[PDB]
């Protein structure tokens, strides 16, 4: 929504490899790939995502929902 | 012809007995053991269970090595030997200096060792004040090597396998193969390892860890406990076996190995199956004479998803009777196979499937009888022991009934 | 040579000499010496001086995908693998298939990554904030498992530990296997990384007053075959590999006994020996190893090839070094043609283990 995005494109992109916002999955992808990133997110923010909601984490935009929700923001 | 291999010892300590008697009567009952953590501190995991061994007394089993010349695992493993030596009724005059394979398979070894060793130099901030005592016993090759030096026996190969979850039956696999060279007449093989801070935060981290129990095979399933413990059994030459009058628990039938050469961590159905078609023909036995198959079934969606589809794969629509020792024990890493293949030459012996506990309702993709909640009555005579680890490593055993 | 002799059809090396076959058997040849200082990107060590292997950056060797997160002691094992099996084009040299083997000798794994992982644990603000992607670099097995991976290889794929003694164990189990029909072919080799946190538990496990230890690193791979079917000119035969565990703190004395079972399994006398090549740890152990075969073979065997020392001490991978050493001695001097090398090897924790070749 702010400044948080760019810190999350920048967290991603480093887990899965890309450079363009935007699926998850039909562009390089790996349940491996995903754990990374809910692993990075939840150190970035000292927070706690349910790993059953992973099968929700798509788009760069579909994590942030997760990623928000879980922070309380 | 090739050389007959039987197993004439099991020594045991498990997270539901130790000792042969206590360890069929768990498998009996359904026995868990799943129980509070006391090894390391659990706080900010959000969680608090595995299965450990409650009451271990080291002295009691150990007697010429010093106690702190090896860790947990160490202990672990040296004390089944004794067991295992002890239930097969082997003597000084048997052991001593002859020529003898000792394989324990093991994941993470002294991982604990490791872990206080990183303790001592956080709270001093300083790597100066670790223990020397420590630092010496961590590496896996000793795993192997103390049994030696506790059976006074110098005449021994002692390998210590670290193919991780498929640790014991690679173990028990090349005990088979030494003594079928001719080589060797007698091969202590089997795996050991300790419940640490490493293996928990692993599956924590991977999502693989259950909030409350193991349920292999089911549709709600939600991973694994982490376990430990020892299994060695003493594999034997038919001749020498039969010469000083032996109980037989059962024949090693044949082995197979396969590799994925595919992902690092997830495993694969085409790999799992060629272990059980390699595993099948070296035992000499077709697919409708094995009575029941023991799934490596570490209760997680991507293992038994994928395992039972190899099941599948080489046993078409009706496959044996499928279970999961893993739901009682949890997952004692490089020891689970290892007492696999124990439950499995303990159902030949005894005429009983051990069950998969905690199950509620079988996945529809896991179109397995997974014989629930509760050990049958059976007339066992062959049986499959799978394991599988990372690095899509493939291990499976076969067992049968000795005459 | 006995009905199924496994041989030796190929080698390749990742030293303290550098990367390849070639930086190897120069290395031997000149007797050069190794040690370095240490990056001070490594953070602080116990001791100045290393063993490393010179110009091997992960990222360089490997390429940018999937090495970020990477172990040097996966990448040392995935380089020696691209030497042993690849023409100078990067294309296959060695066919492989379903019947290959492939089995490593390790110490203890990678201890960088298993204490950065706890290390992370302890200190950050959840004991599950762990770095996802260096996990499955953490297992034991994951080096052995990357180069089936690499080459397409689905046949036996196992990792033993053993520290020294590792490299002959690996053989070992080859031979054994290969006897029973379970492969046609086999890479077998071992491999030690350098490390901070290895460095720092070597210094912790020395007593006060013994000398500092000099770490090497890297890894040695061998193609073995059946003689009989051998798809290349054999480098070398394995008569014989033995093994024992000292259970009465006396290495000369299980080396003595070890060595003898050894030569009398390969047919072969104490005094056809043309080379011999301890493991030279810098112990009382290791010395204890050379008199103890200084008893036993022409004098002629020891001084024939340089000491193992000149590479420091190089943990799993010190044994297949041993045998790579015998190999570019057997290349350098057509004298070699038909004698018998015996390479042994001593670990702290007990074992030793000796194995007798015949050169071709
Ligand atoms: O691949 P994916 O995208 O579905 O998800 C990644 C994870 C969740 C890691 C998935 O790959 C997975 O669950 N892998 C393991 C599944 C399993 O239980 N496999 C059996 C292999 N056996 C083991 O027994 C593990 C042993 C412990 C190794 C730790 C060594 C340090």
């Amino acid at each position: 929504a702010p400044e948080r995005l760019s810190r999350i494109r920048e967290i991603i992109a480093e887990n899965i490899d890309v450079d363009l916002d935007g699926f998850i999955d039909e562009l390089g992808a790996d349940s491996l790939k995903l754990i990374d990133v809910l692993s990075a997110l939840e150190m970035e923010y000292s927070i706690v995502i349910d790993m059953n909601e992973l099968p929700k984490m798509t788009n760069v935009e579909a994590t942030y929902q997760v990623t928000a929700a879980a922070a309380g923001w | 012809a090739r050389r007959r291999v039987v197993l004439t010892g099991f020594g045991v300590i498990s997270s539901i007995g130790t000792g042969v008697e206590e360890y069929t009567a768990g498998l009996r009952a359904g026995r868990s053991g799943a129980r509070p953590i006391t090894r390391f501190d659990t706080e900010g995991f959000g969680q608090n269970t595995a299965c450990e061994v409650p009451d271990f007394e080291p002295g009691r089993w150990i007697h010429h090595v010093p106690l702190d010349d090896m860790g947990r695992a160490g202990q672990y493993a040296v004390a089944a030997a004794r067991m295992a030596v002890d239930d097969a009724g082997l003597t000084e005059d048997d052991l001593g200096e002859r020529q003898a394979v000792i394989t324990v398979g093991t994941t993470d070894g002294e991982s604990h060792d490791i872990a206080v060793l990183l303790e001592q130099e956080l709270a001093a901030g300083d790597p100066e004040a670790m223990d020397p005592v420590l630092a010496r016993r961590i590496n896996a090759g000793r795993l192997s090597t103390v049994i030696a030096r506790e059976l006074r026996m110098p005449n021994v190969e002692a390998t210590t396998v670290t193919t991780a979850c498929a640790a014991g039956n690679y173990s028990v696999g090349y005990g088979l193969d030494s003594i079928r060279s001719g080589e060797v007449d007698i091969a202590l093989c089997g795996g050991a390892d300790a419940v640490c801070r490493k293996a928990f935060a692993l599956f924590k981290r991977f999502g693989a860890l259950t909030p409350d129990v193991v349920r292999p095979f089911d549709k709600d399933r939600q991973g694994i406990l982490t376990g430990e413990g020892a299994g060695i059994l003493v594999l034997e030459s038919l001749e020498s076996a039969l010469a000083r009058g032996a109980r037989i628990h059962a024949e090693v039938l044949g082995y197979g190995l396969s590799c994925d050469a595919a992902h690092p961590t997830a495993p694969n159905r085409d790999g799992i199956a060629r272990g059980i078609r390699l595993a099948l023909d070296d035992a000499g036995v077709e697919q409708e004479e094995i009575d029941f198959i023991s799934a490596h079934g570490t209760g997680t969606k991507a293992n038994d998803k994928t395992e039972s589809a190899a099941i599948v794969d080489v046993y078409g629509d009706a496959p044996p009777r499928t279970v999961a020792v893993k739901s009682m024990l949890g997952h004692s890493m490089g020891a689970a196979s290892a007492l696999g293949a124990i439950a499995c030459g303990l159902a030949i012996e005894h005429g009983f499937i051990p069950p998969t506990i905690n199950h509620r309702e079988t996945d529809p993709d896991c179109p397995l009888d997974v014989v629930p909640n509760r050990a049958v009555e059976a007339d066992v005579r062959i049986v499959q022991n799978n394991s599988s680890a990372f690095a899509g490593n493939n291990a499976v055993l076969i067992l049968g009934t000795y005459g | 040579l006995p009905p199924g002799t496994p041989v030796i059809t190929g080698w390749s090396a990742v030293s303290p000499y550098g990367i390849g076959r070639a930086e190897f058997a120069a290395g031997v040849r000149a007797g050069a010496k190794t040690a370095v200082k240490a990056d001070a990107g490594l953070g602080p060590l116990p001791s100045s001086d290393v063993c490393t292997v010179p110009g091997f950056d992960i990222q360089e060797q490997l390429g940018p995908r999937g090495t970020a997160k990477m172990d040097r002691l996966t990448a040392l094992a995935l380089v020696a693998s691209d030497g042993l099996l690849l023409d100078a084009d990067g294309n296959r040299a060695v066919a492989t298939d379903e019947l290959t083997g492939v089995v490593l000798g390790i110490t203890m794994g990678s201890l960088e990554n298993v204490t950065d992982f706890l290390r992370q644990s302890y200190t950050n603000a959840r004991p599950f904030y762990v770095d996802a992607g260096r996990i499955p670099f953490g297992s034991l097995n994951h080096a052995a498992g990357a180069t089936a991976i690499r080459h397409d290889l689905k046949g036996p794929n196992t990792t033993v530990a053993g520290g020294r003694v590792s490299g002959l164990l690996a053989l070992n189990y080859a031979r054994r296997l290969m006897g029973q029909g379970r492969a046609t072919k086999y890479l077998v080799g071992s491999a030690e990384e350098f490390s901070a946190a290895h460095a720092w538990f070597e210094h912790t496990a020395t007593a006060s007053g013994d000398p500092a230890p000099l770490l090497g690193e890297g890894c040695g791979l061998f193609l073995v075959e059946q003689a009989e079917a051998a798809e290349r000119p054999p480098l070398a035969a394995v008569l014989s590999v033995e093994t024992r565990v000292d259970i009465d703190d006396d290495p000369g004395a299980a080396v003595t006994a070890c060595a003898r079972r050894a030569l009398r399994r390969a047919g072969v006398d104490a005094g056809e020996v043309w080379a011999a090549v301890p493991c030279a740890a810098p112990t009382a152990a290791g010395r204890a190893e050379h008199e103890a075969l200084a008893a036993l073979v022409p004098a002629d065997a020891l001084s024939r090839v340089p000491s193992m020392e000149l590479l420091g001490d190089t943990g799993a991978a010190s044994a297949s070094f041993q045998i790579a050493a015998v190999l570019a001695a057997a290349e350098a001097d057509a004298d070699s043609r038909g004698r018998i090398a015996l390479v042994c090897a001593v670990d702290r924790d007990g074992a030793v283990a000796v194995a007798v070749l015949r050169l071709i």
